[PDB]
Order: structure tokens, then C-alpha cells, then sequence
């Protein structure tokens, strides 16, 4: 997430040609135990091997290609999803929040075409270079299809905030340090957000807040259309 | 420690050899450093090369390049003098005020053209060469002048008042030789001076404001920030930006560091050499004129 | 004004042959200090694991790596003059005999590992110059070692300072005074530009330029000596080098409408509202036009960009008018080409004051 | 070539000499050395000067314009001072490292004393007359902990007027020496009254910074592809040439450390020279 946000600057400063636009797009590395290969030495591992990935378009019947895109990325073990989503505490490290095993993450650069004339269509697949070894590199090819699906996921995002913030409030809360002023203005707070909510419902409402992903990863597609 | 020899020139003036023997206190300045030395090089006729008058800019950086010495006493069997070499005691030496308004303690003194006011001339009657005497003062008025002075330069292409006291100058600026060097000096400064902090100040505006509201410091600056004002609503004023990372990354170190180096640099630049800290005794740091001093190193 | 001064080290740098004059001795930094320093002013733009990786070899090809970083006074802070001139001075003055003279130091000196050891040395200094740090920033002035002792795997040597060192009479060398001797790699040509008579005291100068290219860095310790002032040794340093300048100026830039209408809209049309438009209104709403720049830009490093010129006053000569003579010496195991000075001293300060241009 | 003597205090023995066996390594400075003076006009209280009592930028620029002097004596019944000059001898130079801070061979002495963060410079408040010691650093130091120190002061401001401060406040800036610890900047609900100095000083500089890059695209843009407006340009040249004598920070005295006295515990003899 460092050397993308470094590397985010060549396209912040780009101005013109506006068909390459570049954006974040997670992979998960679910696919990564079909590959048959060592972990270790896709990270960081006896350095000089120099892995890079390119990227690259195929035309059909029409000639010419992208001259590739010099990008790069590293992957993250050891559930990469608790360092990416809890904020980092390494100093003071403890038993936070609750989560079950997870898996890691990787970021692709994939350029996009912005005009008025957008269109969409079925026609292009994606090349991604790998420099592993050639026999059974396990590689993916999709079409444009669903690259641009057209949809996005606002409603859903909101509860996830919601548990979050509910624990970090509870953790808070069950340390007695620090003064009263902090309570105080925490409950002020918490009353402010609802008058019958709070005073003839409930404050927190721990009731089985688990971190999984049930709901939001299932319904939500198309919900923002015009 | 080592001593300078200058030969005694020809055809002695006794109006100006009383003088020389009552006074022994005088500064001077020389460019060609020699234990043996005849006629020097201090020397007008040479100095004008062409024949144009010398400009204010060019003596500047004449002088500065030139190193500075201190006369001490004078013999009539040969002239003695003592130059500033490294940061070590001189003993055996004299000063004098020769500046027309008192002195701190613990002040460098400086040399200057006599820009200040029309000095007495001793046209001498030898046939070597003639000494000037100058009379200013080493930083006091020269960081206004040096002011004025750029600022005329760059504005091509007065009345000072202190303790009821009004002191009168003369400006000089006819040659364009030193106006390169200006101007190459003022676009370094101004390239080595923008940084990234500029923009985040300037996207400050109203939160300053705000802040300085119930302050009170607002009148000490807007009394001459006439055009800082107006200028601030004509710039972008971008909103929050995003970091490349948020670890180990901080502007505001590097743009101090920038300042404090750009600021060391500039000093060095203008600030004169001159290890010169005398400590008083007994009686009151203050000189006054007409009065007799020793001399002390530090 | 001259003091006895010794240091308690037994092998730092140097190995225990037979002690020579005309040594310079530096003070280096811990890299735990400069790296912690250097986190923040790297600024990204190159990955961090290169430096991790040199530092690791460093300290594993360091011997007894229990002793650094510890203990008491002892540990790896001086470098002697044999190892600078060995890894600097080899492409300055001659070639065909500086190479020479390298070849027979590395195989009289370690004859076992030492080409091993030089290469390490060489590419750490590489990874620390590419890193865009600079480790003049902690070098503090340091005396001159002139003793002759030896005991059982231990020598103690003392340094002196500026003063009446030759005129001491110490007799405790091979002839009645002190020697003072500099290797060849001590001068440079300046008459090119100082045609002009240099009457009076010269100075010494240390001189260690930077440079900065696309992948690609080196060192240069020089040494200039000449008459001109302190402040005009920069503007120097730039004129002899105004044909890299530009190169260096042109490969620095890594890591726009203008409004030309502010003199015709000074005095007229001044919608001066800074206050009155601000302090009233909510301004969440009317902010819609204002100025855009048509750009976007996040940071313009330019003070660590134009850094390529250093000059530092150290060593003065009590004489002026000194006469240079080139001679042979024999002595130790190999005859090596030396340059014989006299009226040469060591001392001053080690006040860093460049003029980057 | 005069000697130079001091008044001891009355009914105050006891303390003052078990202070004095403890603090042999004091420095003593006089802006105007005289054949008699006394203990009431190099104090705190003779400090108050234009009708405003002293604050960080008067006591620095009163060091930056005294002299330097040390003194070794400690009798618990005698107490005199002695001359300090190059051509007077000085037999016996031995001096104390009153500051607990580990130092390295061959600095520079500045006069910074650290009243920004954990000053701990406890004082006689029975009397009133205080002689308050800086803290001796080289340049580098100082430079790094007034840029420090500077960051530390915007970012608070900022913060305080932002109503949105960034989560990021430190970072990573651990100070070491040889693999140590300093354990600085442990504070952060402790307020003190020095900081109502220094917001000038950043507003000033900060107003030079945006006038100084602001004059370079109301000139010329060459590196683009009832009014005089001189009177701005004129104040911020003057403050320039003002803040350039007050910059001017050159260390004077040289530290000769023989050997070193802070290798296995601080605060042991050591040496020091006059150059």
C-alpha cells in the first residue's frame, strides 16, 4: 500500500491523454495455492532476481498494441487483512477487535479509457506478464466485461464502519484511565446521535458484533443507479 | 608576532607627520600582502584603470575580497604595520573612535566607502601615492544602506532619524558592472527560497485568521503586509492533499532545514570577517569621541 | 596552545606497521544515527533494502562485531589516510603509477583477504552515496597522530595540534626536528584562472564535491589550496566546473499559467474582501471560482539538488612563498613516488560553510 | 593584569557550600569585568530591561553578546574569583560536566539552554538570586533540536486551529549515540509560558517563507512556460539583514576531551581547551 501510494504521483501529474486512468484494484491471493511455488521468494528473498509485471492490450483485427506499463507490487502474509483494515499499533500490539484467518492482498495497476464517446464492449483481454517459470505459470485471462461492470457498493459500506467504531468505542471504554472529561463527552456523544435510541433503547449494543463478511460481500450491486 | 615593512616615501610633509605621530590610530585596507614592501599597491591612478569613476557596488566587493589591517604606531626611523592574519593576540597596537557616534561593546568593525558624508581630503605632497581617511560606521546605518542600494538597483531595471538625530546621505549608482552579480544573487535566493511549505501555508488563510481574531498580533503585521493580503485571496487555496506515505515523510523538517541553510548562506555571504571583541575595564563600555583606548583580543 | 592528546584504539583502520608522518585521521558517525536521521529525508523515490542489505555486510565484514555499537571507548570511529588515499586518490594525478602504488599497498599490507575487503569497503560507499545522504554533516575536526611506539600487540599513539611542534626539539626522530611530508594527490592546477602573482598567505582547503546522476554516484576528496577568499572559493569551484554544472543541474530534477494581469489590477478593480467576506459569511458556498493554476504539483526538493560544492578551512603553513620539490624516498618494504614539503602545519576547525550554486 | 574578587553571601553556609562541594564545574560570566562586583546585576532579577521582563530571546541574545569565563574554586570558608586571559596563566584547568547529557569529542559550546522540554534546572527561591547554567551542544545538535522543536510548535498550532488535526504527530525520531537511548518527549499534557515567544517568530518566519516564494511569480515568470508595491519588498529586506546578525551563532570555546570521561558513566574529569 506504500510503494502504489509512492508510485500514484506519475499519475496524479498526468494532464493529457486521458485513455489511460489509472485505479486500485485488489487481487486476492486465493489463487495463489494452485501455484506450487514458495512464497518466500515473491516478497523478499535473495534480491537480484527482479520481478516485474506488465501490462498489456490485444486489438483484434486492427493492429498496433500498448507499449506495456512499467509497474510493480509486493504481497503481504500473515492475514494481511488485520494490518490493512485495523489501523497499525505496532508499538503497542494486544488482543484488538476478533478475526478469523485470513489471506493476502495485491495491487494491479489497470489502465482505463475516460472520454465522452466511452462505449463498452466485450472484445479485449488483458495480458499480465509474470517473470516466473514458464511451465504451468498459472496465469488469468479475462475479457472488458468484467473489468467495467458498472456498479458500485456505497449503502453496504456503511454498517461495516459502524462495528468498527462500536469496538474501538468499547475498548476504549473498558480501560479505566485517562480522566472522567473523556466519558463524559463520549456519552454526550452517543446521546446526541438518537433520543430514544440511546435513553430508552441502548449506548453500545454488543449484542454478536463479529467481523465476517456476510452481507456485504453478497447484495448491493446496482443500488446508486440514476 | 610577524610584522609588515613599508618603505618611508620621499619629501616628508611635517603638517602631516605631527599628525601621524600624535594620532597613530587609523584603519586601512590592502589587497597585495609583502613583508617587504615599497610603493604598495594602494594607489588611484592605478585603481581607475580606464578612467570611469569607480561605483558603489564595485568598491563593495573590492573591499570585500580585500582583507583589512590595523596601523599601529609609527616610527620615524620606518613605517610599522600589523595585518590581520589567524585568531591570535596582537599585542603592542592602538585604536581610536574614529566614527562621529559612540560604539557597543563587543562590536565588529567593518569597512566602508565614505558614502555617509564629504570626509576631509589630505592631499599629500610625496610622489608615491596619498592616503584617504574614511569615516562610517561598520553595520548600523550599512544594513539600511545596502538595502536602499539594492533595492534602487532593482527598481532602475535618505532621511535617517534615531534619538532626534537626522543624518543625511549621498547615493552613487552610474555603472551597471555589480547589477549582473545582483541580479544573479537575488533569482539564487529566490530559487533556493521556494519550497513545498508555501502551499500549505497559502491553504491556511482562514484558519490563521481565525486564530489571529482573538490574538491581538494582527496589527504588527498588516501595518505593512498591504499587499499580502490582497495577494493571498489570488492564489489557489487547493484543498487537503494525500501524502505518499504518512511513516516517515515530513515537508516541514525539510523546508526549515532549506531556510536555515538559505539564511547561514546569505550571512556568509554578507557578513564581513573581522574577529575584533574588545573588553572594557573600569570605566564605562560607551566611547565618546575625543578619547584614548587600548586594544584587547578575545 | 599545543596538547598531548592520545586515543585508546588498537586495531581500528590500520594495521600495526611501521608508523608514519603526514597522516590525516577523520571521525566517523554510527550508521543507526544517520539512518534514523536520513528515515525522514529520504522521501522515498528508492527502496530501503539496499541500505539494510550494505549495512548488514558491513557489520558482518567488520571484525569483532561484539565491539561496535558497545562497551567502552573502543570501537570503529577513525580510518586511517593509507585506506582514503587507496580507495580516492587512484585517478587523479597518474594512473599507471597510482594503480601500482594501490596493488603493492593491498598485497604488502593484508596479502590475504584484502582485495575482498576493499571491494566490500567500495561497494558499501557506493550504497551509502546513492542513498542521498550526505555523512559530512557529523565529521568534527580531528588532530594529526606523529608518535613512534610499539609493545606486544598494542600501540598507543599520540596526536599534537597547531604550535611549535618542530621547534619543540623533541629528538625522537630520526634527525633533530619533526617531519612533515603530504602524498602527491595534495594540488591542483589554478594558475589557468589565478595567473595573477599569489602574494601572501595561502590556505589550505578541503574540498569534497557531490554528484548526481541517473544511477550512478561517486566521490571526489580533493584538496585545493589557494589564495582567494573563503567566499569566492564556491564561485570558483562553480567556474572550473561549469561544464558538469549543468549536467548535475539537469539530472537533479528527480525524487502553469502565470498572472500577468496583478499590474493593471493593482490599483484599479481591488476587490480586497480578505476580511469582510470571510468573518461574516459561512464562505462554505460562495467559494466557486478563485484560481485554479491549471496544475498540480506535491513537493519541489531543490536545497539537496544543487549541493555539489564544499569547502572547509583546514591546515595553515606559518610561511608563505613554500617551494615544492619532487623527490624518491625509500622506505619499508616497497619504494613508493613521495613529495617532500617543508613549513607545513596542521589545526583549525572543522566549520562547514558551502556556497552551492 | 587586575584581580578580580566577589562578595560572599551572609547567614546562607550551610546550603550554599554543600551546593558548592557538589558543583565544582560552574561557569561564571561577566557582560563588563570589573575590580569589584557583586552577585545582584548577573542574575535573573537585573535581567528586566525596556520595561518587560526577560524572556528566551533576551537571555539568548544577552549570552550571545556576554563573554566566556570559567573559574575553579571550591573552599567552604573562601570564595574569590581569578583572571581569564590568554597572556595570564591559568594553572589547574580542571573543570566538571554539569550537564548529565553525553557529549562526544571534539564539539562546539553553544549556550541553548532546554527550557522548551524537560529543563529540570532547580534553583535557590529563597533568595532570588539564580544563576541558571544552558546546556552545552554541538551545532548540529542545536540546529536538529530547533528544527525540531519548531516542527513540534506548527504542528501543535496547527492542530489547535485546524479542528481536524492528523493522526500523524511523531512518526519515527529516536535520537541515539553509539546504540543508546534518550527517552525525550515523554510529555505532552505538560504546558509552560515560554511558547508565548516563539508564535511570533514562527509568523514571522512563516510570512517571509510565503512573501519570499511569492516574489518570484509576481517578477518575471521565466521558469514558466496609489500603490508603489515596494514597501512590502523594502520591510521583508530589512527584516532579512536584521535576522542575519541574529543567526550568527559561531561557537568560540573548543572542547579538548583527553581520552573520554563519559565511556562507562558520565559526568567524570574532562579536559577542555582556549582555542
Amino acid at each position: 500500500m506504500e510503494a502504489h501510494l509512492a508510485n500514484e504521483t506519475k499519475h496524479a501529474l498526468w494532464h493529457n491523454d486521458h485513455t489511460k486512468g489509472l485505479l486500485h484494484v485488489v487481487i486476492p491471493n486465493a489463487g495463489l495455492i494452485a501455484a506450487g511455488i514458495d512464497p518466500a521468494l515473491l516478497i523478499l528473498k535473495k534480491p537480484g532476481q527482479r520481478f516485474k509485471v506488465e501490462v498489456q492490450t490485444r486489438y483484434h483485427a486492427t493492429g498496433q498494441c500498448e507499449p506495456w506499463c512499467q509497474v510493480f507490487a509486493a504481497y503481504i502474509p500473515d492475514n494481511a487483512l488485520t494490518n490493512l483494515l485495523i489501523p497499525k499499533t505496532e508499538p503497542f500490539v494486544s488482543h484488538v477487535f476478533s478475526a478469523t484467518h485470513n489471506s493476502g492482498g495485491l495491487i494491479l495497476s489497470l489502465p482505463v479509457y475516460l472520454s465522452p464517446g466511452l462505449f463498452f464492449d466485450a472484445f479485449n483481454v488483458v495480458a499480465i506478464r509474470i517473470n516466473t517459470g514458464n511451465r504451468k505459470h498459472r496465469d488469468i485471462c479475462i475479457m472488458y466485461a468484467e473489468l467495467i461492470p458498472n456498479g458500485t457498493r456505497y449503502f453496504a459500506d456503511g454498517q461495516r464502519v459502524l462495528l468498527l467504531c462500536k469496538q474501538l468505542i468499547a475498548y476504549i471504554r473498558c480501560t479505566p484511565r485517562l480522566a472522567s472529561s473523556i466519558k463524559i463527552y463520549a456519552e454526550h456523544m452517543v446521546a446526541a446521535m438518537g433520543e430514544s435510541h440511546t435513553s430508552n433503547g441502548d449506548n453500545i449494543g454488543p449484542v454478536s458484533s463479529i467481523i465476517d463478511l456476510d452481507r456485504q460481500l453478497t447484495s448491493g450491486g446496482i443500488d446508486d443507479s440514476p | 608576532p610577524f610584522e609588515i615593512e613599508v618603505l618611508l616615501p620621499g619629501e616628508l610633509s611635517p603638517a602631516e607627520t605631527s599628525a601621524l605621530q600624535k594620532c597613530e590610530g587609523k584603519i586601512i585596507t590592502f589587497s597585495t600582502l609583502r613583508h617587504r614592501a615599497s610603493l604598495v599597491d594602494i594607489a588611484l591612478s592605478s585603481y581607475y584603470i580606464n578612467g570611469a569613476p569607480p561605483d558603489t557596488l564595485s568598491l563593495l566587493e573590492a573591499y570585500r575580497m580585500r582583507f583589512a589591517a590595523v596601523i599601529t604606531r609609527v616610527i620615524p626611523g620606518k613605517l610599522l604595520a600589523h595585518a590581520i592574519g589567524v585568531g591570535t593576540p596582537t599585542p603592542g597596537l592602538f585604536i581610536q573612535n574614529t566614527s562621529p557616534v559612540d560604539l557597543c561593546n563587543g562590536d565588529y568593525i567593518c569597512l566602508l566607502p565614505p558614502v555617509f558624508g564629504s570626509a576631509d581630503s589630505i592631499r599629500l605632497d610625496s610622489v608615491g601615492l596619498e592616503i584617504v581617511f574614511p569615516l562610517t560606521i561598520p553595520q548600523t546605518l550599512m544594513r539600511e544602506i545596502i538595502a536602499k542600494v539594492v533595492a534602487r538597483a532593482v527598481e532602475r531595471t535618505d532621511v535617517i532619524c534615531y534619538n532626534g538625530r537626522r543624518y543625511e546621505l549621498e547615493t552613487n549608482l552610474q555603472h551597471r558592472d555589480g547589477s549582473d552579480a545582483a541580479i544573479r544573487t537575488l533569482v539564487l535566493n529566490l530559487m533556493f527560497s521556494i519550497n513545498e511549505g508555501c502551499l500549505l501555508l497559502l491553504a491556511l488563510i482562514p484558519t490563521l485568521l481565525v486564530q489571529g481574531a482573538h490574538d491581538g498580533y494582527v496589527n504588527l503585521l498588516i501595518q505593512t503586509a498591504n499587499c499580502v493580503r490582497e495577494t493571498g485571496q489570488l492564489i489557489n487555496i487547493p484543498p487537503m492533499p494525500r501524502i505518499q506515505d504518512g511513516h516517515r515523510r515530513f515537508p516541514i523538517y525539510e523546508t526549515i532545514s532549506s531556510w536555515i541553510s538559505t539564511s547561514s548562506r546569505l550571512g556568509d555571504t554578507l557578513g564581513t570577517r573581522a574577529i575584533l571583541r574588545v573588553c572594557v575595564f573600569d570605566g564605562p563600555s560607551t566611547v565618546h569621541p575625543g578619547d584614548r583606548t587600548a586594544v584587547i583580543q578575545v | 596552545t599545543t596538547q598531548l592528546i592520545q586515543q585508546v584504539s588498537l586495531t581500528d583502520f590500520f594495521r600495526p606497521d611501521i608508523e608514519h608522518a603526514g597522516s590525516i585521521v577523520l571521525i566517523l558517525r554510527h550508521p543507526s544515527d544517520m539512518i534514523g536521521e536520513a528515515n525522514t529525508l529520504t522521501q522515498a523515490g528508492r527502496d530501503p533494502d539496499v541500505l539494510l542489505e550494505g549495512l548488514r555486510n558491513l557489520f558482518n565484514a567488520c571484525t569483532a562485531p561484539w565491539t561496535v555499537g558497545e562497551g567502552g571507548g573502543l570501537r570503529a570511529y577513525v580510518t586511517s589516510l593509507s585506506f582514503i588515499a587507496a580507495c580516492r586518490a587512484e585517478e587523479y594525478t597518474d594512473k599507471q603509477a597510482a594503480d601500482a602504488n594501490r596493488t603493492a599497498i593491498v598485497s604488502a599490507y593484508g596479502c590475504s583477504r584484502m582485495e575482498t575487503r576493499l571491494i566490500r569497503f567500495s561497494e558499501c560507499l557506493r550504497a551509502m552515496v546513492q542513498c542521498h545522504v550526505f555523512p559530512h554533516r557529523f565529521i568534527s575536526f580531528f588532530g594529526s597522530l606523529l608518535e613512534y611506539t610499539i609493545q606486544d600487540n598494542l600501540c598507543n599513539i599520540t596526536a599534537v595540534a597547531k604550535g611549535p611542534q618542530e621547534a619543540a626539539r623533541t629528538d625522537k626522530t630520526s634527525t633533530r626536528r619533526v617531519t612533515a611530508n603530504i602524498p602527491a594527490c595534495v594540488f591542483w592546477d589554478v594558475d589557468k584562472d589565478l595567473h595573477l602573482s599569489a602574494d601572501g598567505l595561502k590556505h589550505v582547503f578541503l574540498v569534497f564535491v557531490y554528484t548526481q546522476r541517473r544511477q550512478r554516484e561517486g566521490v571526489r576528496l580533493h584538496l585545493a589550496l589557494s589564495q582567494l577568499n573563503e567566499q569566492c572559493f564556491g564561485r570558483g569551484i562553480g567556474f572550473l566546473l561549469g561544464r558538469i554544472r549543468a549536467e548535475n543541474a539537469a539530472w537533479g530534477t528527480e525524487g502553469t499559467r502565470a498572472l500577468p494581469l496583478v499590474q493593471l489590477s493593482n490599483d484599479p478593480t481591488s476587490p480586497r474582501c480578505s476580511i469582510g467576506e470571510i468573518t461574516g459569511v459561512n464562505w462554505n458556498l460562495a467559494r466557486q471560482r478563485l484560481y485554479q493554476w491549471t496544475g498540480d504539483f506535491r513537493g519541489l526538493p531543490t536545497q539537496l539538488s544543487c549541493m555539489y560544492a564544499a569547502y572547509t578551512l583546514i591546515g595553515t603553513i606559518p610561511s608563505e612563498s613554500v617551494r615544492y620539490t619532487r623527490r624518491m624516498e625509500r622506505f619499508g618494504g616497497y619504494n613508493v613516488p613521495t613529495i617532500w614539503l617543508e613549513g607545513v602545519v596542521w589545526g583549525g576547525t572543522n566549520t562547514w560553510n558551502e556556497c552551492y550554486y
